[PDB]
RNA sequence: CGGUCCGGCCGGGAACUCAAAGGAGACUGCCAGUGAUAAACUGGAGGAAGGUGGGGAUGACGUCAAGUCAUCAUGGCCCUUACGACCAGGGCUACACACGUGCUACAAUGGCGCAUACAAAGAGAAGCGACCUCGCGAGAGCAAGCGGACCUCAUAAAGUGCGUCGUAGUCCGGAUUGGAGUCUGCAACUCGACUCCAUGAAGUCGGAAUCGCUAGUAAUCGUGGAUCAGAAUGCCACGGUG
């Protein structure tokens, strides 16, 4: 979905990483009742991309950021077109 | 039967009558005559006057009544004279808080016509 | 309302707060920062907060304080 | 004091390599809680089936999740030693420790 | 559109499952692009390998494959050359080590994928689109096969109206659950369209 | 009904008195799938009837439930261009079921307090026929016996 | 000994066990009276025992889970008519015109995709 | 049954509930009636289940050049130091209105207060988060268990018992606004959700017209999930009463 657009995914799942969970870490005890030295939330002026909460969630296949599946990491099309031929282990069309 | 502001309520039970205040919802109305020795129904048919001004003075504390409309009306003249987006609305009769315009704002903007 | 422990602002607004009062005031300031809660050492300034279009003047008021510099930027512009 | 979760996709298939453990006991080792069976977990999916608009449309599928439960009571280093090595049967998770 | 996938309806039955293996939430999705990359690679290195069908299991931290050729030989090469090559690269994208089987293809007009390719093939080698369809359908009925029908359409031939133009012959209850249907898709790039095809093919009975 | 014609379910009887009538009464009261209070608030403004009239309990309803009873009615016909709507004979079966929706409906447009006391006082009130519920009959009644000519 | 019969009804599971005691009711070790022998099905649960004699004949320790008020009600009712088959099939015959053997078969229809709840068709446009 | 700290909690027990694999069972088959002595239908017997038992999945050749070039793919066409590309702020959240779909109400078949009885189905390690402590509160501090019939998200709500209100724009209804807060997030002005205090519109049953549902349904009461850092009256699913 727009080669551009999808890189730009791939650089902020990278930052996300690079820095955050890393020197971000250094907000969660920094910034919560541990008393103010306010030097604090300030150095929170990393990237911008850096960060999970920057991150879309795009069909693995296509790019297409709508219709997502945490499960399988696919868009409704894409996991369907796959789950009418075997590919997607154990699903079948169910009913109750 | 006025009490810190002009207001003469009675009749019901004591918690729901001092609601009528312009400054009481059952909370308060709750400290308030549990801030006394006061029963949560007892009417005013059994209140006797020096049993009421234990109140009257309960109630002399929180702003209520003139004061308080005086207050707030001050308060949202104050949002008007900054020239905000909370005032901008206040003065423009449209829906502060961010609720859709484009339908449904009919209590702060008034029935339709054109 | 907000913010809880410790009001926000960016910082390249700081600094241009700071700096405009060793060496004067002067013209409007420009930030994109309609984000930061104006602090009382702002007061007396012409700080121009952009809008979409454009940059509006606001000249910071004895208690504009609490609030957000966005808040005087009108941006859709009504009517 | 030695138990087996086993799980997959395939019912008539965990049960069967199942049995091989079940046998693969009671003929070395001994003893065995029998094939105990657990609930399944039936994870459902549905997504709309059209690539545009129509939401009455949609499909609806599912991942039943089954279990089996082991539980071998006398570990022989004969049956322990039997277990292993002669595991086969891929696409089902054992697990033994806790 | 109206009909259900005659492939994934059969799947609690009658019919396989071209990814067997087993995972839990956690890494099912990581596994699943794997999966449909390794074919993904795997199809355009043998798409001259008449290859039919490729299928995965993960068998703890590891992974098979069993790729279904017409073509084995070609595909294994010369005393394990071809299977080698592929060996590595499938290993440096799943992320472990990789088997590979060749299972072969018994009588590929029977293959319902490997007669659309085939059909495929043709139109982009502009052959008339009623002779490849007829020609399938009949040395398909040639050797068993219950039932059998090939639909090809859009932009036959070069028009700027769009057709369809199927060929049914034998017997085909798209209905029954318990009949063995090989179903499949095969997308021809014509140079002024793309062409779909789709076949079934009917083996039988339980 | 457009083929396959039937009968009716039946239910069980009242759980305090044995009847299907009143059991079918309670039914036609509840609402929103409340029996628990629907038949709490039937048996006490049977009860309030019951002292109030003291003419015993079981016809307390009988005999008020008499009154509302219909006879015939009107089924419209939409002929031909024309509304032409004839009466028909009301079934022993529908017509009680029907007098018992009027006296239930009727209560309920009713300006009392309780829907106990609300029913109660229609109910009383057909004992002697004047109710709004009663008024329904010299109502239905009206309607036919003037498109009785369509007989 | 004891003389068992499961029976049950929509989500409901209840056990009911019968000796010749008394027309006393051990449910979820509680009075008849002490969980639901008097609500919206005061006494469904008393039912099995209407042309069957009782009131002191027969002494009952019963168990229920799943489920909601009339349907563990019914569940039991079911139940103990099955685990009166102990005198004999011949008041297990006339304990049918009662209708106390069938299982109620009914069960919550699904949800499905489409509408706004089983049958409940979510009301459409004019024309 | 045996031990008992009244807990299925310790032995144990393998009966039962339940769990999930494999089976049986229902077919107009039998009895009778109607029917051309047929098909079927009706009623009855037995039976957990009668006449496709209930619900699903399954959607023929075809119709509308219906919808999707923006999921993807692709013939053709077009820009290619710009129709491509990076960034910041804004807009997709505008408001004289009109229409569709819904939520919440107008109330004593209820509102409120206290006590209190019964589900089902599902989710969970960059996660679900006890307990204890602090705050009236949303929450926050410290912290066990659980990759899950073990632990947690959960403490069902209708209901039932008593007390209150006595048909009032109310003790209904909760919009709107003021003030002060919580949390997630680099960041809640545009534009989050929730909480505490106060605030109390319209609304007292809705014209013409019109929609849904034939049984565990309609109506009604709560529960869970997907997408998701964080926005559900929507969507998908679950059972209560009926
Ligand atoms: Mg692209
Ligand atoms: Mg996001
Ligand atoms: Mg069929
Ligand atoms: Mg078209
Ligand atoms: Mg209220
Ligand atoms: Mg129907």
């Amino acid at each position: 979905a727009k080669q551009s657009m999808k890189a730009r995914e791939v650089k902020r799942v990278a930052l996300a990483d690079k820095y955050f969970a890393k020197r971000a870490e250094l907000k969660a005890i920094i910034s919560d009742v541990n008393a103010r030295w306010n030097a604090v939330l300030k150095l929170q002026t990393l990237p911008r991309d850096s960060s999970p909460s920057r991150q879309r969630n795009r069909c693995r296949q296509t790019g297409r950021p709508h219709g997502f599946l945490r499960k399988f990491g696919l868009s409704r099309i894409k996991v369907r077109e796959a789950a009418m031929r075997g590919e997607i282990p154990g699903l079948k069309k169910a009913s109750w | 039967a006025r009490i810190a502001g002009i207001n003469i309520p009675d009749h019901k039970h004591a918690v729901i009558a001092l609601t009528s205040i312009y400054g009481v919802g059952k909370t308060r109305s709750k400290a308030i005559l549990a801030a006394a020795g006061i029963a949560e129904d007892v009417k005013i048919s059994e209140l006797s006057e020096g049993q009421i001004d234990t109140l009257r003075d309960e109630v002399a504390k929180f702003v209520v009544e003139g004061d308080l409309r005086r207050e707030i009306s001050m308060s949202i003249k104050r949002l008007m004279d900054l020239g905000c987006y909370r005032g901008l609305r206040h003065r423009r009769g449209l829906p502060v808080r961010g609720q859709r315009t484009k339908t449904n704002a009919r209590t702060r903007k008034g029935p339709r016509k054109p | 309302r907000s913010l809880k422990k410790g009001p926000f602002i960016d910082l390249h607004l700081l600094k241009k707060v700071e700096k405009a009062v060793e060496s004067g005031d002067k013209k409007p300031l420009r930030t994109w920062s309609r984000r930061s809660t104006i602090f009382p050492n702002m007061i007396g300034l012409t700080i121009a907060v952009h809008n979409g279009r454009q940059h509006v003047p606001v000249f910071v008021t004895d208690e504009m304080v609490g609030h957000k510099l966005g808040e005087f930027a009108p941006t859709r512009t009504y009517r | 004091r030695i138990r087996i979760r086993l799980k997959a996709f395939d019912h008539r298939l965990i049960d069967q390599a199942t049995a091989e453990i079940v046998e693969t006991a009671k003929r070395t080792g001994a003893q065995v809680r029998g094939p105990i069976p657990l609930p399944t977990r039936k994870e459902r999916f549905t997504v709309l089936i059209s690539p545009h608009v129509n939401k009455d449309a949609r499909d609806q599928y599912e991942i039943r999740t089954h279990l089996r439960l082991v539980d071998i009571v006398e570990p022989t280093e004969k049956t322990v030693d039997a277990l292993m090595r002669l595991d086969l049967a891929a696409g089902v998770d054992v697990q033994i420790s806790l | 559109g109206q009909k259900v996938h005659p492939n994934g309806i059969r799947l609690g039955i009658v019919k396989p499952w071209n990814s067997t293996w087993f995972a839990n939430t956690k890494e099912f999705a990581d596994n699943l692009d794997s999966d449909f990359k390794v074919r993904q690679y795997l199809t355009k290195e043998l798409a001259k390998a008449s290859v039919s069908r490729i299928v995965i299991e993960r068998p703890a931290k590891s992974i098979r494959v069993t790729i279904h050729t017409a073509r084995p030989g070609i595909v294994i090469g010369k005393k394990g050359e071809d299977v080698e090559k592929l060996r590595k690269v499938v290993a440096d994208i799943a992320g472990v080590p990789a088997q590979i089987n060749i299972a072969e293809v018994r009588k590929p007009e029977l293959d319902a994928k490997l007669v659309a390719d085939s059909i495929t093939s043709q139109l982009e080698r502009r052959v008339m689109f009623r002779r490849a369809m007829k020609r399938a359908v009949q040395n398909a009925m040639r050797l068993g096969a219950k039932g059998i029908k090939v639909e090809v359409s859009g932009r036959l031939g070069g028009a700027e109206i769009a057709r369809t133009e199927w060929y049914r012959e034998g017997r085909v209850p798209l209905h029954t659950l318990r009949a063995d249907i090989d179903y499949n898709t095969s997308e021809a790039h014509t140079t002024y369209g793309v062409i779909g095809v789709k076949v079934w093919i009917f083996k039988g009975e339980i | 009904p457009r083929r396959r014609v039937i009968g009716q379910r039946k239910i069980l009887p009242d759980p305090k008195f044995g009847s299907e009538l009143l059991a079918k009464f309670v039914n036609i009261l509840m609402v929103d799938g409340k029996k628990s209070t629907a038949e709490s608030i039937v048996y006490s403004a049977l009860e309030t009837l019951a002292q109030r009239s003291g003419k015993s309990e079981l016809e307390a309803f009988e005999v008020a439930l008499e009154n509302v009873r219909p006879t015939v009615e009107v089924k419209s016909r939409r002929v031909g261009g024309s509304t032409y709507q004839v009466p028909v004979e009301v079934r022993p079966v529908r017509r009680n079921a029907l007098a018992m929706r009027w006296i239930v409906e009727a209560a309920r447009k009713r300006g009392d307090k309780s829907m106990a006391l609300r029913l109660a006082n229609e109910l009383s009130d057909a004992a002697e026929n004047k109710g709004t519920a009663v008024k329904k009959r010299e109502d239905v009644h009206r309607m036919a016996e003037a498109n009785k000519a369509f007989a | 000994n004891q003389y068992y019969g499961t029976g049950r009804r929509k989500s409901s599971a209840a056990r009911v066990f019968i000796k010749p005691g008394n027309g006393k009711i051990v449910i979820n070790q509680r009075s008849l009276e002490q969980y639901f022998g008097r609500e919206t099905a005061r006494m469904v649960v008393r039912q099995p025992l209407e042309l069957v004699d009782m009131v002191e004949k027969l002494d009952l320790y019963i168990t229920v889970k799943g489920g909601g008020i009339s349907g563990q009600a019914g569940a039991i009712r079911h139940g103990i008519t099955r685990a009166l088959m102990e005198y004999d099939e011949s008041l297990r015959s006339e304990l049918r015109k009662a209708g106390f053997v069938t299982r109620d078969a009914r069960q919550v229809e699904r949800k499905k995709v489409g509408l706004r709840k089983a049958r409940r068709r979510p009301q459409f446009s004019k024309r």
